[PDB]
């Protein structure tokens, strides 16, 4: 699936 | 007085960034995001010339928002009690290249040659000013749907650009280099040109390519999606495992890919409208 990704 | 020289509106967006409202400025019905950071949760701080302690992120911005480029530009910023609020362009109609490419699945490449060209001239201006963004991805990049022009956001992770080595890492981890995963250590240019490829690639196939450190680490490229031999050449030379082996952004905008991209009204035309 695609997602997003949190930075730090 | 900002309460009494913005419109404020609806909620855009939140995260590790902050939170970010629509807004219009009084003064000229000029449409406008603010951008609120709390100081408790402020990692790099900086210094203005007044010696004023302000968040890095306004040090950035403020070098890099001279002039007209593919840069979100600050327009204005204010100090309160706990946090700082930053006044940024906001382009209308908009649509962030991460929820783009989510709606249309992999990219045509005449498509992704001209968002990947006006990605490298603004990273090339950043760097001009002295700046490295440390974050670029999708989510990191706006699109203004009426002028086919890309405007790259969130300097909340960026840094003065340096020649020495970079020990600390605020970005995106699946964006990141081999060698920081590996050794904690990168340099500025080379580490961008790595994300420069992960971002090609995510244009091309619909998604990024690798989501694990041994991925990252491994060394191999596969294609999910038809990706015509020259696009799969540069992307692989930008994702060289050793940093030296990596193009310059003069090789990347001179590959035999690159050539002949459309002007950013022509992409608005063809292929936004
Ligand atoms: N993080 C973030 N910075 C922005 C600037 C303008 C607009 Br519109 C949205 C934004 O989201």
């Amino acid at each position: 699936k695609r997602r997003r990704h949190p930075s730090g | 007085p900002l309460e009494s020289q913005y419109q404020v509106g609806p909620l855009l967006g939140s995260g590790g960034f902050g939170s970010v409202y629509s807004g219009i400025r009084v003064s000229d019905n000029l449409p406008v995001a603010i951008k609120h950071v709390e100081k408790d949760r402020i990692s790099d701080w900086g210094e203005l010339p007044n010696g004023t302690r302000v968040p890095m992120e306004v040090v950035l911005l403020k070098k890099v928002s001279s002039g007209f480029s593919g840069v979100i530009r600050l327009l204005d910023w204010f100090e309160r009690p706990d946090s700082f609020v930053l006044i940024l362009e906001r382009p209308e109609p908009v649509q962030d290249l991460f929820d783009f490419i989510t709606e249309r699945g992999a990219l045509q490449e005449e498509l992704a040659r001209s968002f990947f060209w006006q990605v490298l001239e603004a990273v090339r201006h950043c760097h001009n000013c002295g700046v490295l963004h440390r974050d670029i991805k999708d989510e990191n990049i706006l699109i203004d749907l009426n002028r086919g022009e890309l405007k790259l956001i969130d300097f909340g992770s960026g840094a003065l650009l340096k020649d020495t080595v970079y020990t600390d890492f605020d970005g995106t981890r699946v964006y990141s280099p081999p060698e920081w995963i590996r050794y904690h250590r990168y340099h500025g240019r080379s580490a961008a040109v790595w994300s420069l490829g992960i971002l090609l690639y995510d244009m091309v196939c619909g998604d990024i390519p690798f989501e694990h450190d041994e991925e990252i680490i491994g060394g191999q490229v596969f294609f999910r999606q038809r990706v015509s031999s020259e696009c799969q050449h540069l992307i692989r030379w930008c994702l060289a495992l050793r940093p030296s082996d990596r193009p310059t952004f003069e090789e990347i905008q001179n590959h035999p890919w690159m050539q002949d991209v459309l002007l950013p009204q022509e992409t608005a035309e063809i292929h936004l409208h």
